[PDB]
């Protein structure tokens, strides 16, 4: 009701536990202006009422004045305050400091929209990655750098998508938006004539593949991509797309090689400039890397079409990675003191979604480890509280409320954890989703927040008591986006590309599952959040439909829990939530059983 | 190494030994079980001055060397030279210490206790392995094939086995532990080369004959047609040169080897063949269950590398079945080392955590711990 | 409960337990009171990781299965197998838990306390049935074709039973509990098949024989003549084959079973005849009343579903009676399942709401509430 009537009275910005709850209106409230830039320059989180500029100054004065690098935590549903609170701090610093470079972030974002952002449920232009915008400050705390970076590039989404979750939008941006001239340069089969883009939303909701594809091209250019660098980028989008269509025919016994009809390989290889025959036959016949030798136990055509999906996955992954690279090339100043920095967060936080699958397990577990930093720094400020007074009570490390949810996803052997049970079954020369759910069930006790479902439900499904609240996972379609027998022969062919920019994408050439890759992307964004004083800005939905001035406190706490801020509030409660000041106690409780102690009494303690 | 057991693997058969580790679909290293030692070691005009020629090292100067086999038909026989081979496998071939990684030493099912003891004690006294699985040389061929059940053959250079996977899996009367393998194939090739006139008496010349076979050999689907073909060097009487000036013209004798595996009548005593005791394993399985194993006639080993092993063995096993039941051979994308592949893949999943002899398992339960962990 | 009580129907006897729903004319499934349990359930190529095979699921893998019985002689011989039976019937075949689904099971009259206690307990301790019902197997077959009065012989593939209804209802010394079921014709069949040379020992082969008796079988109208014909493969020597090539040309043996239906003493038991005990349960009343018993001899259940049954039994009751009181036999529109069909009808009827065993009925009134509700 505080949150609700506050937002309703305008106060999107409510403190909660110890966090700047931005019950995001999705309009960057003019609490980011130079007046508020300076009304907070000098004014950290708790110094002033709840603000991305209170916390933006926490960050800054840690950067200039405390000479400590910073990271404005900004968690929650993708685009539910992310760009809101991120550009909030960006401008705070832009005038507090010298910003300019984050401005290419805003033109990075459409490209991030293209190849890194994939649609999601509570957001259409949703970053299916979490990015951080590290604004790099002089020792004087002056924005001489700003470099953005995306992790949780759901290469799975680059191949197999989620519900209300398009691929990385460009795949769509490509077919609709990339011209049919490109559609043939990019040999762009239709959205669902491509194995990917199987998600129904051809365009982004409230958006279009055409216009955000042109955002894609032009913004790639503003980052430094030629429309032929862009067009090879797009050939990659489309050739990834082609890959799922490239099927390598299998045999009854565990065999090695068959795909005669490499016309989808013909397409991927025209786009990538690579050889259709090398691509094909070497997915037929990859040199399986086994030790002192790399033996032609050529991947069973199981692993061959798995190398196909792996090629598409890692192909588009390094596509958007080189893309975000150019993003940062023209984005950041190559000159910066940057002796301090501020990593402002734009991630899809605790995602309360309907599809909870490989990509969504990795996303929700990512936000698990992120809100662990969040609630642990809430523990930090709660301890700061108890040490501020003489408080015999230093209540539990509060990010610990997250941990059993987390190794639940992580444990790789010794009966292992969920995503790493997936990883096991991808370490097999074959695919074993059956042994995957074998491990899910037998390991549900080996996890501490694994909710292995009922006698009949657990058989392929289960749950994972995420810190988003429990999130039910059917882990049966994860190996196909995780097996990743990335065919080093075919990816080297992608380096052997005749499309030279395609080679630039995978100048880098079986096991190493994608579950581990997405845990990696988590840990990356997690360090970018935690490596500093995690600056307490929260991105809260009064409506994930990107609305302003409308609220139900329902969606408020939905994102609070999604930012862990409901948990952070419980955690202030899990600690010392309130603090009746001494003289507050004297006023309040002279009438309440003081009786020799009139209010305004002398002895702070003894009164 | 990786987040698995990532357990090392000595796919140590009796004619070949394969180094490696988990998370891999094919042998990391292949060096014969044959460890060699020169005849005139010391200083010669010819030789290369070594002592224990671990693996193909043996095969070098057979004109002036000799060649022993630390494993003979899965019986890990010279566990000094098998320690040479385990040093080779993990400490040299793997070049990752046996002492550091769980290792996996492959063995003939129902191997003598002594060989098991060697494998374990040695991983845990000569190679101080944290936790080594003495893995069933055939059941590994099974695990590599993408299967965990069926007719489980490991045929040839090295040693032949056939594990049934039914109500029973491993018994001194349920698994074919076939000492009829590419070793007997080699010995017979030697005998018939002497018949033609190619006198081979020393184990150096027997390994000459083995390297002949393993390359000049044929799983004789029809021994006799190609035998008449190979009375002269047509396509099936092939030559082999030792670099000292020795050319060996191997007649029908090429495919006279694998037939020893299948049809041991080539030798002249009262013994049994490969597919026969293979079906003996399948027969411990019930009517329905011999029918069952028939589907997975998993095969591996050295004689599985001579032309026709799938056709020969499956012709035979299909015939070795109630005609109400058909049989199909599983051919891994690598058979002779599908022992290695299965051991390493067992090492890859959680399964190796369930299957090693720990170093402690040994030091406590003696080397009998093999029996106490894996036969 | 449940105006049309939706009440699940388990025609449970020694053989076919029939699954289904309120108000239907044939069971939603049929599966004998037999649960299969393999020998060792090893990791076979053909295995199931399960041990409890309810119904014909027992009949399935007999090559490795031993086949136990939930009911025999209308006696629940295994309530845990009847747990299996109602998991099958309701949880599996009705695919609707007997929990929350009233279960108009069946149960023979004069069943020992054990069977009623079980049926209710299973239904209320494995299956927590909101409203179980075990109605009279025979009176259920009565209710199948829409009857309410007459002597309704029901011998399902469970116990042989007859409840002579008249202007009132039957007597406890005039109610047939014949030492007979589908199991007895089965076992006699096994013995007589072994006689001619079709040997059966195990419950595997005995249940081979039960599926013979249920299908390779015939109500013998001229038993010994057909026997002579079928001592050689001429007219009733009809081969069931165990799928290993075990030729069982069930000759005389087939219709030798329903001869045990009409004469259960063929096995060695001192029981009476089925149609004879119809006549007996008929006579035990007054002229007008025993006559009403004479009249309507509904032959019903599974073992009265062999070729020639009704008129055989009818000639029987006529010859086995005075000429002062006539006898007629009713063939239910689905006779083998008439027990089930009357269960389903009583279920749809208000009568299940007038006759059923509630879960609480057992929990408070003891399991004797089945005694209070099964008659």
């Amino acid at each position: 009701h505080n949150l609700r009537e506050r937002y309703f009275s305008g106060l999107i910005y409510t403190y909660s536990g110890l966090f700047c709850v931005v019950i995001n209106p999705y309009k960057q409230l003019p609490i980011y202006s130079e007046k508020i830039i300076d009304m907070y320059k000098g004014k950290k989180r708790h110094e002033m009422p709840p603000h991305i500029y209170a916390i933006a100054d926490t960050a800054y004065r840690s950067m200039l004045q405390d000479r400590e690098d910073q990271s404005i935590l900004c968690t929650g549903e993708s685009g539910a305050g992310k760009t809101e609170n991120t550009k909030k701090v960006i401008q705070y610093l832009a005038v507090v400091a010298s910003g300019e470079l984050e401005k290419q972030l805003l033109q990075a974002n459409p490209i991030l929209e293209a190849f890194g952002n994939a649609k999601t449920v509570k957001n259409d232009n949703s970053s299916r990655f979490g990015k951080f915008i590290r604004i790099n400050f002089d020792v004087t705390g002056y924005i001489v750098g700003a470099n953005i970076e995306t992790y949780l590039l759901e290469k799975s989404r680059a191949i197999r998508q989620a519900k209300d979750e398009r691929t990385f939008h460009i795949f769509y941006y490509l077919i609709a938006g990339a011209s049919e001239q490109m559609r043939n340069d990019l040999l762009l089969e239709g959205f669902n004539n491509y194995t990917f883009l199987s998600n129904g939303h051809v365009p982004i909701p409230a958006q279009q593949d055409d216009e955000m594809f042109q955002e894609t091209l032009e913004a790639m250019t503003i980052m430094g991509f030629t429309e032929e660098e862009q067009t090879s980028i797009l050939r990659v989008v489309s050739s990834v797309l082609q890959l799922g269509n490239i099927v390598f025919k299998k045999e009854r016994n565990t065999d090695q090689a068959s795909m005669p009809d490499n016309t989808a390989a013909q397409k991927v290889c025209h786009l990538m400039g690579i050889n259709v025959t090398d691509f094909t036959r070497s997915i037929l016949t990859p040199r399986i890397k086994v030790g002192r030798d790399v033996v032609q136990k050529a991947q069973t055509k199981e692993q061959a079409d798995f190398a196909i999906e792996a090629l598409a996955k890692a192909k588009f992954e390094r596509l958007f990675r080189w893309i975000l690279t150019r993003v940062n090339k023209a984005l950041d100043k190559t000159k910066r003191q940057g002796a301090s920095f501020l990593g402002i967060l734009d991630i899809a936080g605790f995602e309360i979604f309907e599809i909870n699958s490989f990509e969504q397990l990795c996303i929700n577990y990512t936000n698990e480890k992120l809100q662990q930093l969040f609630n642990h720094t809430m523990f930090i400020l709660e301890q700061e509280e108890y040490q501020r007074e003489g408080i015999e009570w230093n209540f539990i490390d509060f990010g610990l409320d997250l941990q059993p949810c987390i190794e639940l996803i992580e444990r790789p052997t010794n009966p292992p954890g969920v995503l790493a049970l997936l990883d096991e079954e991808c370490w097999f020369p074959k695919a074993t989703d059956t042994s995957f759910v074998e491990k899910l069930i037998q390991e549900q006790g080996n996890h501490a927040k694994f909710q292995k479902s009922k006698q009949l439900k657990d058989k392929t499904e289960f749950c994972i008591l995420h810190y988003a609240g429990k999130v039910t996972y059917n882990a049966s379609a994860w190996l196909t986006k995780n097996m990743d027998p990335l065919n080093d022969n075919v990816t080297s062919l992608l380096n052997q590309s005749s499309d030279k920019f395609v080679a630039d994408l995978w100048k880098d050439v079986m096991f190493r599952t994608v579950g581990q890759l997405y845990k990696e992307q988590l840990t990356k964004l997690m360090t970018t959040l935690r490596n500093t004083n995690p600056n307490f800005v929260r991105c809260i939905i009064p409506n994930h439909e990107k609305r302003a001035g409308k609220l139900d406190a329902h969606l408020v706490l939905e994102q609070l829990r999604c930012n862990g801020v409901l948990e952070g509030i419980r955690i202030c409660r899990q600690g010392f939530p309130n603090r009746i000041v001494f003289q507050e106690f004297r006023q309040r409780y002279e009438i309440l059983a003081a009786n020799a102690i009139p209010k305004g009494f002398m002895d702070g303690k003894q009164a | 190494d990786e987040d698995e057991t990532t357990a090392l693997v000595c796919d140590n058969g009796s004619g070949l030994v394969k180094a490696g580790f988990a998370g891999d679909d094919a042998p990391r290293a292949v060096f014969p079980s044959i460890v060699g030692r020169p005849r005139h070691q010391g200083v010669m005009v010819g030789m290369g001055q070594k002592d224990s020629y671990v693996g193909d090292e043996a095969q070098s100067k057979r004109g002036i060397l000799t060649l022993k086999y630390p494993i003979e038909h899965g019986i890990i026989t010279n566990w000094d030279d098998m320690e040479k081979i385990w040093h080779h496998t993990f400490y040299n071939e793997l070049r990752v210490a046996p002492e550091e990684h769980p290792t996996l030493l492959t063995e003939a099912p129902l191997n003598p206790k002594a060989n098991r003891e060697k494998m374990t004690q040695i991983m845990f006294e000569t190679f101080n392995v944290p936790a080594m699985y003495v893995a069933i040389q055939a059941v590994l061929s099974l695990y590599a094939s993408g299967r965990t059940t069926g007719i489980v053959l490991d045929s040839g250079d090295g040693v032949t086995h056939n594990v049934p996977i039914y109500e029973g899996y491993a018994l001194p009367h349920a698994i074919m532990r076939l000492d009829l393998a590419g070793r007997d194939l080699t010995d017979y090739l030697m005998k018939i080369l002497t018949e033609r006139g190619y006198s081979f008496v020393t184990t150096a010349e027997r390994e000459i004959v083995r390297d002949i076979k393993e390359k000049l050999c044929y799983v004789a689907l029809d021994f006799e047609n190609e035998m008449a073909t190979a009375a002269s060097s047509s396509s099936l009487e092939k030559s082999y040169e030792l670099p000292d000036g020795q050319v060996i013209t191997i007649g029908n004798e090429r495919f006279r080897c694998p037939e020893t595996l299948f049809q041991p009548s080539f030798i002249g005593m009262e013994s049994a063949g490969i597919h026969e005791t293979t079906y003996n394993s399948i027969m411990k399985c019930d009517i329905d269950i011999r029918k069952d194993l028939y589907a997975n006639n998993v095969m591996s080993g050295g004689t599985t590398m001579y032309p026709g092993i799938a056709d020969r063995m499956q012709k035979e096993i299909t015939a070795l079945a109630p005609s109400t039941m058909k049989i199909k051979i599983i051919a891994p994308p690598e058979r002779k080392y599908s022992v290695w592949i299965g051991g390493s893949i067992l090492a890859s999943l959680s399964t190796f955590q369930q299957m090693w002899i720990t170093k402690q398992e040994y030091d406590e339960a003696g080397p009998s711990i093999v029996h106490r962990k894996c036969f």
